């Protein structure tokens, strides 16, 4: 029924690329009024997403561990 | 021979059976999409047997089972070619279609 | 809850 | 069944199963399951129906048309003789159509049966196909939708005049 | 150019429609939100420079070369909202928007399946047919001679009257039927 | 419907043009008929030759799928300018430049396929060698004849 | 191609349904962690499409490029086939970059959910297909030609280098 | 043939002695019994035709036309009983009498052993059709339509009469069975050229030939529904039947007399199909599609090969069923919106889904979807015309593009899109209407199981 | 009635189709034409017992 | 409990979808590394490509004249 | 999928987006705050407010309708009418 | 692919044309050159139903591999050695084709040097 929205005051653009945008706008006498509306996209669980090679190497750690275990298993099983 | 050709035609007749079910209906179905998806998973399983015995021996055949029409020197028959192309494409198409229909039971649920 | 009437043409005939 | 001379098959040579692996193939188990679950009930139902056929046996016959005089020995505009000649010609044309169909069935069965070496091993069926298609073409091609024994006789006489002229000019 | 109430667009309306089209195309060119946000502030600064322009010929000239600016710099595939015209889900559900009058053609065995719904439908139909003559005589006593000038309809003026020509606005199908 | 609301002959006098402009529910200053060259248009208006896709989609149209009001004079080719059919909408690239770029791309690709056909790639190898007189019996050669011996040697 | 391309459309439809019929990649992003199974299967399908070694697209497309290189061929057709091979990698990472990476560009009422067993199992079977089906089919089918397996090192390594570029 | 002629005539006292509430039921019942009886004509032989008497015979060309003719009468009665509900009772019985009389003339048109009796029944069909169009057609233009239908026919058919009587003076007989054995070759001369035109142009008008086709988009459009059903389904095929009989006598001059007409047909099916892309009247679109389909039958009869005659008779039967169903579907929308404008009532699949399925199946058979007998006839004609000249596939294949394009456009305009808002009288489909559609479509689809009975005398 | 699907959609169609193929289709000539089985050197024929002789000894390469 | 929608923040994740996604990513990399360990020649080359310039004229039969 | 909108939810989201706008102080804002007469905003600011509403709720308000939405309550009523809330 | 540049950008008179080569006799430069020995009988690869592309001078390893592949079903990974024997003998055949190409190229170089020496001498 009722959905509780989060607080609006927590969406601050410090620590985000909106801070860099506001700095480069204030360098030429401008100001961005819609930064806190966009601030949720760069905060919370949506901050610090992976890169593209970090996306391709998803599961590489456990895959390499299972690879080493299986290679050692067949190397001990052949003898 | 008798296993190969029978399960070959059972795959196709099995696919035609939910069309006959939906055309001969009176009620609102208890999940006709689940019935079509179960039918196509079963047709995948049934089509894998002639595929396996093609992988074993290279067993190919032609089932020209129903003479339809002879235009003087052109005899047209209901004729099915069970070669390498059919033996690999029919299970791949049935497997893909079985995934597409279990996807469609979710994606088209509001329809 | 909040089931809505679906306007559809007559399927009787 | 059928006659194995009009529809010939070479003798079947299947190889003996020589399994090299220790894994059991599923095809033998599915063959045994098809023999038990499918082939024996179908066989029992067919034996029941065959006993019910054998309780009341009766026969049908292949109709034998005797040979009537053909169109060459019918007088011109004599409808009673040339009617029978035309009916005989239409029956022979329908039978020649089915002879071409038999030879095409032999050719296609050889192409499937011999498989990847079909080109070497089906030369006899290809040669019989070429001979019977040449004969059918010389006999019936280009007659039109309104074909008759008269059109076919006129075509044959034109072909025989061409062959006689070619024999005369080559001697 | 083509509007239901107004006969034209004013200069201020043309400037605002250009500003919205330019921001949407700039967002299509400038996919990321901070990068769009920077260039949208720059575009707002370009629009605020000639905001206090009193010469309407100069303002019309600036609007015209700004439209040429936009036509050179538009995105070939701008973002369209899905239910918006040209969108991928636009007029998708129109095959499900059965009009209400089809319920008049239902069989009594399938009207009996929904007794309270059709009992509540009949008082809507009764309300509509007792409101119709009052709202026709409202329209003809309020439309000037020669016909209506604009396509705007009046509200209800008395307590008890319904607004004239209300039925197909009120009883229109849902967007998700 | 009646006879003086049906289309008629080409309007010649200005009062005939005025009454036929009134018939098609449009202004006299906007009413232009097709030019009287004997093609059979009569007094029917020559509307500006735009597709129905170019109409405002947010307007409350009487026919929303057609983008067409009631009583509005339909274009002569309305069935041609439906949104299922010919679109005349403005394009981001000019029409002549689109034709130049498409024709130049297709012509250049066909020319370069011809060039690469004239100068093909290959590998530094000889021809593939087959036994038994280049597989004479396998290719369908008749066994009563005998071909020339195709002999391949070691290297 | 059937396996990974049907799976790529099913992953796209999972994204489209989670974003309320949104199909434009400029209103996506940040879906690496929000849709983890769709992300995994989309990356596996894009690697199978671009011919990652020993996924299903490797067992056909890499042989196609090796056979097109080492044959009596229209050279412009070969060169355009290789440029198309590089373009496959370009649009595959275009999908992965705008749909999955970066920061969100979709609207603020997040309804992201892929926890239906139908969706998960149907993408899962084509995921097992996109991993292993090229291997299984290419080791089960009989030889019908002679595979060209002798070629120089720049010509054996053409497809992988072009895809990496 | 008299086991069919006498029950068809007994339908006349059956309709005139029936109770006033029973005149549709009784005539429908007993015309369905006559149609069930018509399958005894399938005693066909591989060599001989089924030769009943001196006056009547039936080979495998006339037999499917007879079965279709006797089948179309109950369907015409079902199609016509609703819009003639308010009619005077005696005029209603006169309408049914004109349909019965037209069936009577058709069944002995197709079985007439002798060609001048074929001519008299062939021209006798004009009078009930003219009366049905001009008396029970809906609009003003029916009167003008009745003139065109009357006078393109007779201007073509009165030179045929003379020509046939000339054959009577030359051969001594106009028995088709005698003329099978006494046919003499027709050499190149001017006398034989106008002999060829007099033998062919009446049937060219009946088909219709392109350029002679102008009577049809008035006669089929202005007719009532039973009129349009019998005009498209049967009376066009009098021309094809008559050509297939008369071209026996016209060899070998046909081999160059066919060249203009073949051009008129091969380009004409490109024209009239294209015309269907821009038709605003739905019933006019169905009429022009009939002209386009009969152009193939003209080409197939003129090139006179076995494949072309088999394709032409299959296409005649298939087009009979399909065009009759399409006119009945267009009438089912006309009996709701009272306009034949195709763009008027849109989105009808949202309102009438089972009738939209009938529209779909009739459109699929119109565009010759395999394995329908529409496609069998279409394809066999295309095979024979490719053998005639390989370039014809261009004009054939392009036709099959446009035929698809107007078939689905008709399906997209009427059934799809948004429904028209102001139209609120779209009643649910009556059992009579769906029954009429199924009695067209189910035999049409069942003939794909066994098409050899509609492949004609040289199957 | 827990596995009625495998009875009505599989097993009754396998029964019907095996009856149709065995007693109506294969009783006619050339209706089911099977490719003849591939024979290798070293095989033994079931219909005859004739052992196919093996290949010539290889000029070994590696 | 089904997933409840959130506003301007990262959605609720099930443990099951995370472990399935990680398992199939690990299965992909295990399969790539395993097949690269065992095959290694479908990628890198099966047989050594010989150098035609290193071939002597004696084995090619080139008489020096 | 697709959670249903309420009038209170639409009102909360409209006021939320307007409280995240630096030209509006969130203590003076109410549902009846006229943008030009009470909040002192420009017409360009009103265009940006409607564009943020469009980005918020995921659909387009046309310009003939957007130019007339001059308070939060008119925006809430427009979104209510275009999404059929309180069925 | 340097031979493409030597034929197309350089001179074609010294480069062998692939569609018609060898243009020299096979004994030209070889004292007692031996023939290629075909191991598999023509009837053996007829009965094995090999593709006509596959009935080359190394079809016997293919027949051994196909017999292994039949006899080791369902273990489809159990005939890597027979497959590698067939692949290696196909490799040796391809090396022989490369040797034929290099032989023809060096003989065209010999003809070029011969005609240049004949032009410079006489
Ligand atoms: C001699 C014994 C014969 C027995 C076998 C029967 C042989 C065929 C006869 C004709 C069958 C047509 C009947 C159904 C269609 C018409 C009515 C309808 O739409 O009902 C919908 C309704 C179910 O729908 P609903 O949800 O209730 O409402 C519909 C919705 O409004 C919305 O509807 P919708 O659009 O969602 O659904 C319509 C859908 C729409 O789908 C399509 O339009 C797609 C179809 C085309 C593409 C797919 C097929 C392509 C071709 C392959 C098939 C043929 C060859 C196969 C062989 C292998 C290859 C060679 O159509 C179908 O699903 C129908 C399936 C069969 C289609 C046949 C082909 C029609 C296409 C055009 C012509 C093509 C060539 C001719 C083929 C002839 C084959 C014999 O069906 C019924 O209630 C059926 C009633 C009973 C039908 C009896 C049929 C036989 C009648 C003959 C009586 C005398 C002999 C006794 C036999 C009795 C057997 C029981
Ligand atoms: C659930 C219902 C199934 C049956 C239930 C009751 C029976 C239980 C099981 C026992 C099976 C019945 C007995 C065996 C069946 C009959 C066997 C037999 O000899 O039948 C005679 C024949 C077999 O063929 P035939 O060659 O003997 O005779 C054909 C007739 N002539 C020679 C004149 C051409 O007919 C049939 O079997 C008919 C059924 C065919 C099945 C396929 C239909 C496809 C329809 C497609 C239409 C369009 C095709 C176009 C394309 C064609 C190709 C180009
Ligand atoms: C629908 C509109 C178009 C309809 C076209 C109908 C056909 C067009 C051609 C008709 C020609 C006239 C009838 C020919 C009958 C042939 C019989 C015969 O034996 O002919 C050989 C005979 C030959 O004479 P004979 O046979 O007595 O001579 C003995 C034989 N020889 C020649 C060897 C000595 O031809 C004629 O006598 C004249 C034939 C031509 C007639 C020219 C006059 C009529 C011109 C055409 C009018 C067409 C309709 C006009 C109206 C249009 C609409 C308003
Ligand atoms: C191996 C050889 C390979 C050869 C390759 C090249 C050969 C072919 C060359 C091109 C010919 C075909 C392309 C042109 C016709 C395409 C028609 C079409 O698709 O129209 C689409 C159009 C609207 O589509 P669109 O605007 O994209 O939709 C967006 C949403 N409104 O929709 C409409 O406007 C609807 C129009 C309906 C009527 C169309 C009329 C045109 C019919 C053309 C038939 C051409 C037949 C050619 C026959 C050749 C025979 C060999
Ligand atoms: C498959 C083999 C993969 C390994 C060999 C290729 C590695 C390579 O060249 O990677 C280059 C590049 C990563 O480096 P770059 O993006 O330039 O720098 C950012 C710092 N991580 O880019 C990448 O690593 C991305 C390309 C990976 C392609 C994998 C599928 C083929
Ligand atoms: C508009 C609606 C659509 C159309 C509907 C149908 C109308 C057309 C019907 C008639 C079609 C054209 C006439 C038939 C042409 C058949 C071949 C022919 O006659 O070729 C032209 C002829 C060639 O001369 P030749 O072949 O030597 O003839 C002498 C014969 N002993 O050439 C000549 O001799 C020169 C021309 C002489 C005058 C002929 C006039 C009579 C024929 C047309 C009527
Ligand atoms: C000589 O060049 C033989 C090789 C085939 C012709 C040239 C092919 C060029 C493209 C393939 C190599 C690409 C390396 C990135």
């Amino acid at each position: 029924s009722k959905m509780e929205l989060p607080d609006y005051k927590q969406w601050k653009i410090e620590g985000t690329p909106l801070e860099t945008v506001q700095e480069k706008l204030a360098a030429r006498g401008l100001r961005d009024p819609w930064g806190r509306n966009e601030a949720w996209r760069y905060m919370g669980g949506f901050a610090n997403n992976v890169s593209f090679v970090g996306a391709l190497l998803k599961g590489f750690k456990w895959g390499f561990a299972a690879f080493v275990v299986a290679v050692g298993a067949e190397y001990y099983l052949e003898s | 021979m008798n296993l190969f050709s029978s399960l070959t035609l059972v795959t196709l007749i099995l696919l035609t059976m939910p069309i006959a079910a939906i055309n001969f209906n009176t009620h609102k179905f208890t999940n006709y999409p689940l019935y079509v998806k179960t039918t196509i998973s079963c047709a995948f399983i049934t089509s894998m047997i002639p595929t396996m015995m093609f992988i074993h021996t290279g067993q190919e055949m032609i089932i020209s089972n129903w003479h339809w029409l002879t235009i003087q020197t052109l005899k047209l028959s209901l004729s099915f070619k069970m070669d390498f192309f059919s033996m690999m494409f029919v299970p791949v198409a049935l497997f893909v279609t079985w995934s597409i229909m279990e996807f469609s039971m979710w994606y088209m649920h509001s329809d | 809850g909040k089931r809505l009437f679906i306007i559809k043409p007559s399927g009787f005939y | 069944s059928w006659d194995k001379d009009v529809y010939p098959e070479p003798p079947r040579r299947t190889p003996a199963p020589s399994p090299q692996t220790s894994l059991p193939n599923p095809i033998t188990y599915l063959t045994k399951a098809f023999d038990l679950l499918v082939d024996r009930p179908v066989t029992l139902v067919r034996e029941f129906i065959e006993r019910q056929h054998a309780k009341n046996k009766y026969y049908y016959y292949h109709r034998e048309f005797r040979r009537v005089p053909d169109i060459t020995e019918c007088h011109e505009k004599d409808v009673l003789c040339m009617f029978e000649a035309e009916m005989q010609w239409k029956r022979d044309y329908k039978v020649d159509q089915e002879i071409v169909n038999i030879i095409q069935e032999r050719l296609k069965a050889c192409q499937q049966r011999e498989g990847e070496s079909h080109r070497q091993n089906c030369a006899k069926e290809l040669q019989q196909f070429t001979q019977v298609v040449k004969a059918y073409q010389d006999r019936y091609h280009d007659l039109g939708a309104h074909y008759s024994a008269r059109k076919c006789l006129a075509k044959q006489k034109q072909r025989m005049l061409a062959e006689r002229k070619a024999t005369k000019e080559a001697a | 150019a083509f509007l239901p109430s107004a006969a034209y667009l004013t200069h201020q309306q043309k400037v605002l429609q250009l500003y919205k089209r330019a921001l949407r195309h700039l967002e299509s060119r400038c996919v990321h939100r901070d990068k769009y946000r920077y260039f949208a502030c720059l575009l707002r600064a370009r629009f605020d420079e000639h905001k206090n322009e009193k010469d309407m010929v100069k303002a019309t000239q600036l609007l015209r070369e700004a439209e040429k600016e936009f036509w050179h710099g538009q995105h070939p595939q701008p973002y369209i909202f899905p239910e918006s015209p040209g969108g991928t889900s636009y007029e998708r559900y129109e095959c499900y928007k059965v009009p209400e009058w089809c319920l008049d053609d239902w069989h009594p065995s399938e009207k009996a399946m929904y007794p309270d719904y059709f009992a509540k439908r009949e008082q809507w139909k009764k309300l509509r047919r007792e409101s119709w003559e009052r709202e026709v005589k409202q329209l003809q006593e309020e439309t000037p001679v020669g016909g209506p000038r604009t396509e705007a309809l009046p509200p209800a003026r008395k307590q008890g009257d319904l607004p004239p020509l209300w039925w197909h606005i009120v009883t229109r199908p849902r967007e998700r039927p | 419907i009646t006879k003086d609301m049906l289309p008629g002959p080409y309007p010649k006098t200005p009062e005939e043009r005025a009454a036929a402009a009134k018939k098609y529910n449009m202004r006299v200053e906007d009413y232009e008929p097709y030019p009287d060259d004997g093609m059979g248009y009569g007094d029917y208006p020559k509307l500006p030759d735009r597709s129905q896709q170019e109409r405002d989609p947010w307007y409350d149209w009487d026919h929303p799928d057609l983008r067409l009001n009631w009583g509005e004079p339909m274009h002569w080719d309305l069935d041609m300018y439906i949104r299922n059919r010919v679109d005349t909408s403005p394009t981001p690239v000019n029409w002549n430049l689109m034709c130049k770029h498409l024709f130049g791309f297709v012509a250049f690709m066909l020319f370069m396929f011809w060039v690469g056909e004239t100068y093909p790639t290959y590998q530094p190898v000889g021809p593939k060698q087959y036994p038994y007189n280049n597989l004479y019996l396998e290719r369908g050669g008749d066994p009563n004849k005998e071909p020339e011996p195709v002999v391949h040697y070691e290297i | 191609h059937a396996f990974f391309k049907a799976m790529l459309f099913m992953c796209s439809g999972s994204i489209i349904h989670s974003l309320n019929d949104e199909q434009d990649i400029r209103k996506m992003g940040g879906l690496f962690k929000a849709m983890p199974f769709t992300t995994t299967a989309l990356i596996i399908g894009s690697l199978a499409l671009t011919g990652m070694p020993f996924l299903t697209g490797f067992y056909s497309k890499d042989l196609i490029i090796e056979s097109a290189n080492t044959s009596y061929t229209n050279a412009w057709a070969l060169l355009m086939t290789l440029v198309a091979t590089s373009f496959t990698a370009i649009y595959s990472t275009r999908i992965i970059f705008f749909a999955l990476l970066g920061q969100p560009r979709f609207p603020t009422l997040i309804n992201i959910n892929e926890n239906n067993p139908f969706l998960i199992n149907s993408i899962k079977r084509l995921l097992i297909g996109s991993l292993f089906a090229g291997f299984i089919i290419s080791n089960n089918i009989p030889p019908m030609t002679i595979p060209q397996m002798t070629m120089p090192h720049y010509l054996k390594m053409t497809a992988l280098t072009v895809t990496i570029l | 043939m008299l086991k069919y002629i006498i029950p068809t005539m007994m339908l006349m006292p059956l309709t005139w002695l029936s109770k006033n509430s029973m005149i549709w039921i009784n005539t429908t019942l007993h015309s369905l019994l006559i149609s069930l009886t018509s399958l005894l004509l399938l005693n066909q032989f591989g060599d001989n035709s089924l030769n009943f008497s001196l006056t009547f015979f039936s080979d495998s060309l006339s037999t499917p036309l007879l079965i279709l003719t006797m089948w179309l009468l109950p369907l015409m009665l079902m199609a016509s009983q609703h819009h003639l509900s308010k009619e005077n009772l005696a005029r209603k019985k006169l309408f049914i009498s004109m349909l019965i009389l037209l069936q009577l003339f058709l069944i002995m048109t197709f079985t007439a052993t002798e060609l001048i009796f074929f001519y008299i029944m062939f021209e006798a069909t004009l009078v009930p059709t003219l009366i049905i169009i001009t008396r029970w057609g809906n609009q003003t233009e029916r009167l003008n339509a009745g003139l065109y239908f009357l006078f393109y026919t007779l201007a073509g058919s009165l030179p045929l009469l003379v020509a046939l009587i000339y054959i009577q003076n030359t051969m001594g007989s106009l028995n088709f069975l005698i003329l099978q054995y006494w046919v003499q070759p027709m050499p190149n001369s001017w006398s034989n050229t106008f002999m060829w035109l007099a033998c062919m142009m009446a049937f060219m008008v009946k088909m219709p030939l392109y350029g002679l086709h102008l009577w049809l988009p008035k006669a089929h459009v202005e007719a009532p529904i039973a009129g349009s059903m019998v005009l498209a389904a049967i009376l066009l095929k009098l021309g094809g039947y008559g050509m297939m009989r008369i071209t026996l006598l016209l060899n070998p001059i046909t081999d160059f007399m066919a060249y203009p007409f073949i051009m008129l047909s091969l380009w004409g099916m490109i024209m009239t199909s294209s015309i269907c892309l821009r038709q605003t009247d739905l019933k006019s679109l169905i009429a022009y599609s009939s002209v386009s389909h009969m152009a193939l039958v003209i080409v197939a009869i003129l090139i006179q090969t076995p494949w072309s005659y088999m394709g032409a008779t299959a296409l005649m039967i298939a087009h009979g069923l399909t065009s009759s169903m399409l006119f009945c579907l267009a009438n089912s929308n006309y009996e709701r919106v009272h306009s034949r404008t195709m763009i008027l009532a849109r989105g009808l699949q949202t309102l009438l889904p089972l009738m939209a399925a009938w529209w779909l199946l009739a459109s699929l058979t119109n565009l010759a979807l395999p394995p329908s007998i529409n496609l069998i006839g279409e394809l066999f004609v295309v095979m024979s015309t490719f053998s005639w000249s390989n370039i014809t596939i261009i004009l054939m294949g392009l036709n099959m593009v446009i035929t698809a394009l107007y078939s689905l456009y008709m399906l997209i305009t009427t059934q799809r899109g948004k429904h028209t808002h102001h139209i609120n009288n779209i009643l649910p489909s009556f059992t009579r209407e769906n029954a009429l559609m199924s009695l067209h479509m189910l035999p049409l689809l069942l003939l794909s199981l066994n098409p050899k009975i509609i492949l004609g005398p040289l199957y | 009635r827990h596995s009625i699907f495998a009875f009505t959609h599989v097993l009754i169609p396998v029964w019907i189709i095996h009856y149709y193929l065995k007693y109506h289709v294969t009783t006619k000539p050339y209706t089911i034409v099977e490719k003849k089985p591939r024979i290798f050197p070293g095989d033994t024929i079931l219909e005859t017992g004739e052992v196919i002789p093996p290949m010539k000894e290889f000029p070994d390469q590696h | 409990a089904h997933i409840e929608p959130r506003y301007r923040q990262f959605p609720q994740l099930t443990r099951s979808q995370v472990i399935q996604a990680e398992f199939f990513s690990a299965t992909m990399w295990f399969w790539i590394l395993w097949r690269f360990w065992h095959d290694s020649d479908a990628v890198l080359g099966h047989f050594p490509y010989p150098d035609p310039s290193q071939w002597t004229d004696e084995e090619l039969g080139i008489p020096p004249d | 999928d697709a959670p249903p909108l309420t009038l209170e939810g639409i009102k909360d989201r409209v006021l939320y987006v307007l409280k995240l706008y630096d030209k509006i102080d969130p203590e003076k804002l109410s549902v009846n705050s006229h943008f030009m007469k009470d909040l002192g905003l420009d017409s360009l600011d009103q265009v940006e407010i409607i564009m943020a509403m469009e980005d918020e709720f995921g659909f387009e308000i046309p310009d003939i309708d957007a130019e007339k939405l001059m308070c939060p309550q008119e925006i809430v009523d427009y979104i209510a009418d275009k999404k059929d809330v309180y069925e | 692919g340097a031979h493409l540049a030597r034929r197309y950008l350089g001179d074609a008179s010294v480069e062998p044309e692939p569609l018609r080569m060898p243009t020299f006799p096979p004994d030209y430069g070889f004292p007692e050159r031996k023939e290629r020995e075909m191991v598999a009988t023509q009837q053996e690869m007829n009965d094995a139903q090999l593709v006509l592309q596959q009935r080359d001078y190394c079809a016997h390893y293919l027949i051994r591999f196909l017999k292994c592949k039949r006899d080791s079903f369902p273990n489809f990974l159990a005939c890597k050695h027979e497959q590698h024997d067939w692949d290696y003998c196909e490799h040796l055949d391809y090396v022989k084709r490369m040797k034929e190409f290099e032989r023809e190229r060096r003989l065209l170089q010999r003809k070029k040097r011969r005609e240049q020496r004949e032009a410079d001498m006489a």
